[PDB]
RNA sequence: AGGAUAGUGGCCUACCAUGGUUUCAACGGGUAACGGGGAAUAAGGGUUCGAUUCCGGAGAGGGAGCCUGAGAAACGGCUACCACAUCCAAGGAAGGCAGCAGGCGCGCAAAUUACCCAAUCCUAAUUCAGGGAGGUAGUGACAAUAAAUAACGAUACAGGGCCCAUUCGGGUCUUGUAAUUGGAAUGAGUACAAUGUAAAUACCUUAACGAGGAACAAUUGGAGGGCAAGUCUGGUGCCAGCAGCCGCGGUAAUUCCAGCUCCAAUAGCGUAUAUUAAAGUUGUUGCAGUUAAAAAGCUCGUAGUUGAACUUUGGGCCCGGUUGGCC
């Protein structure tokens, strides 16, 4: 009840340089989320390589396909325009990190930067529906889009200013009148 | 204790105990988080027990908050509360005593102890040389 | 047609074939004749406690010159007497005799390292203290 | 196998050594902030004659 | 070893309770009882665990203890008491008189029927011998002895059981075109029709039998279990009929079904 | 044939006969051997591991014997012998943690003499008692999951995309560098409270306090090749030491000792041992055998392995399944 996998080379400058061309265009710390994602898509490329090696118009392959493309395009990897079961062996970690919410709060605007999304993320700052979301991998489901948002409470959407402008707030507007 | 609204989720009947038992959902934004008790007189205000055959727990917080959920009893009469009801939310709730017992491994010395029958006469004067 | 049996009735002679053969690969014999347990100081262990005995100067191996600053310790479970390796410079100083040291092997899995002629081991803690620290000066050794 | 080395010259380089302290120097980065600047330090500014970049070069 | 395990592991229970393992401790061991202890549901598990009406098993016993709930109309204030197939659980609070019968996974499914079907069980005969001075009985699945029954009664029919008197209304053979419910197997919980019946002598009868769908499969005859005639069951059966659904047709009805 | 057994049976004996197993590996020896479900790693085939959280075998220091009972060859039950060992007013008596917690030894190598039956369930004449079973917390970098250590501006330097497509007009902006500076965001940590819990501690919530660096300061390994990363500085001078391997070091060390800079993984990183892949370097898939290791000196020959071709083909006529393709 516990699973996760890393790399063979831990050289070969190619990699290296991919994968720090795609932690600094998505925000990320490690190479560790750039494997992660290598390993769940490994682990959907091979279950899509067996069901393809099965017969077509089989049970197994048209009940598990099928679920493995619904999946992928309700997150919004797998385009609703391409639903055969051979993109999803095409798809590749960019598009994963599309999906991410980091990505899709800088490209939904908001954050001005991928860094400032993670921030505000992990700051208790943007929402999902109405939950509070703190987790930058976290995979929007296609449909939340229109409905990340601040959250009700967290500045920049809603209630206190919290710390820094309320304690200047007293350190500056009540020393007038001294 | 701003909009509070409290909300019962789940209701099932329960002759059988002679209960009604159900999912409390507080939607309690900016405030001091729940307040048990809050939640028993805004609900034997609805169930019409007026304190005490109400009983609650569980009452975990979404994460960011705003919301908590937990579970949630209403029973049709006092009596049936303090027969049905275990001892220790009684105790939470006021309506018993927890009873003031020695610590377990001290019940089980004495136990031990008397597992050995005796007590007569001046025989008595002699424990001193039990086990030294 | 390539000398082995091909026959579908022929598994016993494949696979007899294979048990006599598997006794040509040393790792093979060494598993299950076993040497690390009647051989080996090290009774398939990865470490060993021991008391110096003595300390050494080896001197390497050609085209090298030098003096390899070794110890020669008892080993407590066996009371076999091993040449052992005290490497970063220094710390021989930081090693004295009849002190408890601990022992690793020194890396190639039997058989020695380097210029080193004769020495499989190499210790890693003085008095219950790592090398490293002492050398790097994180900590001091226990006198007292 | 031998006995005879002169075991005075141990630690005879790392006694004779001049002493040089650590010069205290800003705070780096740790984490995201160190993959940015790297980043950064890659695919911004550096390259060498005709083809090549080096990520330590000395001063010539 | 050394007499009986009176224990019961999560783990080792049946999968048909459903509750959880790694050292999620113990499962209630059915105590001795009419049905054997894997083909068997105890009161605790229908009662906490199904409908929800208890938490705990204190509560459970509490319930038991009151006289509230009967089996076979009789009250069986055990807590683990081996409650199985084709009993009759009532309860007098709802008026819910509960049938336990099979879903189609092999799960047990919690049959609400009326008072009228719960006045009746039915029995699968074992075996029919003669006991002491002459007097002919049979032995049910759940350990029911009755003298002196219609003579006709050969084994593997079934029996229809008044419950109050532990007597026999009426019985039905084992013959093809007669239904079929299967207790037992990778096949549980399925109705099916018998088509015919495959003997082999010192060998596990067989019997091949046809679902409404026409999908036709065998079983073996000690999980075969007769309820009645094409069309026309002795039983108010549950929701699903014993069909089995492929997994394609369950999505494709949870799918297009229901957008909740 | 009898006896014994709950029962079968050389189980045990009486009489009788002389059989039974074995190169298709008997018997014997070894096992750092409890067995399986399973684990690790593998394109596929496979190799290794499996003391364990399920299942069942055993055992309670070693042996043996037995009472009671439905059930024990019972050990938190007796009897004896052996070995260890406690109390003593020396006459005798009482023992068995491979249950729980301790932490005497052994060692490379492993936690609290804690709280509780509130859950899981079990036992009992039993809804109420008990339960170191079990759960709860403590120690815990065994392993795994998520994931902070900073983000955004303005002035001085090296560039410019696009809005009004009305000339160098304002700019919602932009790529890096500053003994330049700003206000913003917080959480780790304290903590009223409630929640949580058998009762507490924590988690999730949350008033108040909680960043500007000299501060809330991330290490671990390396920079000759293999193998990402120094045609920098100082020291030492076949010495000290590095180095898995090849190799550095003998007065201009790209390898040592340090500084600076740079690299890799990062709350994790090294080292040792073992094992798996790599290893088609065990080769069924799938090796090699003239000369690199290996064709027996030659023939016969049993087991084993392997073994030529041939026996109903072909033609029709219907029925009803799955797929297409007019519409």
């Amino acid at each position: 009840s516990k699973t996760y996998s890393t790399p063979k080379r831990p050289y070969e400058s190619s990699r290296l340089d991919a994968e720090l061309k795609l932690a600094g265009e998505f925000g990320l710390k490690n190479k560790k989320e750039i494997y992660r994602i290598s390993f769940q898509l490994s682990k959907i490329r091979r279950a899509a390589r067996d069901l393809l090696t099965r017969d077509e118009k089989d049970p197994k392959r048209l009940f598990e396909g099928n679920a493995l493309i619904r999946r992928l395009v309700r997150v919004g990897v797998l385009s609703e325009d391409k639903k055969k079961l051979d993109y999803v062996l095409a798809l590749k970690v960019e598009d994963f990190l599309e999906r991410r919410l980091q990505t899709q709060v800088y490209k939904l605007g908001l954050a001005k930067s991928v860094h400032h999304a993670r921030v505000l993320i992990t700051q208790r700052h943007i929402a999902v529906g109405k939950q509070i979301v703190n987790i930058p991998s976290f995979m929007v489901r296609l449909d939340s889009e229109k409905h990340i948002d601040f959250a009700p409470t967290s500045p920049f959407g809603g209630a206190r200013p919290g710390r820094v402008a309320r304690r200047n707030a007293a350190r500056k507007a009540e020393a007038s009148g001294e | 204790s701003d909009a509070v609204t409290i909300r019962t989720r789940k209701v099932i009947s329960n002759p059988l105990l002679a209960r009604k038992q159900f999912v409390v959902d507080v939607l309690h934004p900016n405030r001091a988080n729940v307040s048990k008790d809050e939640l028993r007189e805004k609900l034997a205000e609805v169930y019409k027990a007026e304190k005490d055959a109400v009983s609650v727990f569980g009452f975990r917080t979404q994460f960011g908050g705003g919301k908590s959920v937990g579970f949630g009893l209403v029973y049709n009469s006092v009596a049936e509360a303090k027969k049905f009801e275990p001892t220790y939310r009684l105790v939470r709730y006021g309506l018993a005593e927890k009873v003031e017992k020695a610590s377990r491994q001290q019940r089980k010395q004495k136990k031990n102890r008397d597992k050995k029958i005796f007590g007569t006469g001046k025989r008595l004067a002699k424990k001193v040389a039990r086990r030294n | 047609g390539k000398g082995k049996p091909r026959g579908l009735n022929s598994a016993r002679k494949l696979r007899v074939h294979r048990r006599n053969n598997r006794w040509a690969e040393n790792n093979y014999k060494k598993r299950l004749l076993g040497t690390a347990f009647k051989s080996s100081p090290f009774g398939g262990s990865s470490h060993a406690k021991g008391i110096v005995l003595e300390k050494l100067g080896i001197e390497s191996k050609q085209p090298n010159s030098a003096i390899r600053k070794c110890v020669r310790v008892q080993l407590i479970k066996n009371g076999k007497k091993v040449t052992a390796f005290v490497p970063n410079d220094g710390c021989l100083n930081f090693v004295d005799e009849n002190d408890e040291v601990l022992l690793a092997g020194f890396g190639r899995k039997g058989k020695a390292k380097g210029d080193i002629p004769g020495v499989r081991f190499k210790v890693v803690k003085v008095s219950g203290v790592s090398l490293l620290a002492l050398w790097k000066e994180k900590k001091e050794k226990p006198r007292s | 196998a031998k006995v005879h080395g002169s075991l005075a010259r141990a630690g005879k380089v790392k006694s004779q050594t001049p002493k040089v302290e650590k010069t205290e120097k800003p705070k780096k980065p740790k984490g995201r902030a160190y993959k940015r600047l790297l980043y950064t330090r890659r695919f911004v500014n550096v390259t060498l004659v005709n083809g090549k970049r080096r990520m330590n070069p000395g001063p010539s | 070893a050394r007499g009986p395990k009176k224990h019961l592991k999560r783990l080792a229970a049946p999968h048909h309770w459903l509750l959880d393992k790694l050292s999620g401790c113990y499962a209630p061991r059915p105590s001795a009882g009419p049905h054997k202890l894997r083909e068997s549901l105890p009161l605790i598990v229908f009662l906490r665990n199904r409908l929800k009406y208890a938490l705990n098993g204190r509560e459970v016993k509490a319930i038991l203890m009151q006289r509230h709930v009967k089996v076979d109309g009789k009250v069986r204030t055990d807590t683990t008491y081996p409650a199985g197939f084709m009993d009759v659980i009532t309860l007098d609070a709802t008026n819910e008189n509960f049938r336990l019968v099979y879903d189609v996974k092999g799960r047990f499914a919690v049959h609400r029927i009326t008072d009228e079907e719960a006045s009746y069980k039915l029995g699968k005969v074992k075996k029919v011998q003669l006991g002491k001075k002459g007097v002919p009985y049979v032995v049910t699945h759940d350990g029911r002895t009755i003298r002196y029954p219609d003579p006709n009664i050969k084994v593997n029919d079934t029996v229809k059981i008044d419950l109050a008197s532990g007597k026999i209304t009426d019985f039905i053979k084992f013959d093809a075109g007669k239904l079929v419910y299967v207790t037992g197997g990778r096949n549980l919980g399925r109705i099916g029709t018998i088509v015919h019946k495959e003997r082999h002598d010192g060998g596990f009868d067989l019997v091949h039998i046809k679902d409404s769908l026409d999908n036709t499969f065998v079983t073996r005859l000690n999980n075969v279990f007769v309820i009645g005639e094409q069309g026309k069951p002795y039983i108010s059966l549950p929701k699903g009929k014993g069909i089995k659904l492929s997994i394609a047709e369950e999505r494709d009805r949870r799918r297009a079904q229901q957008g909740l």
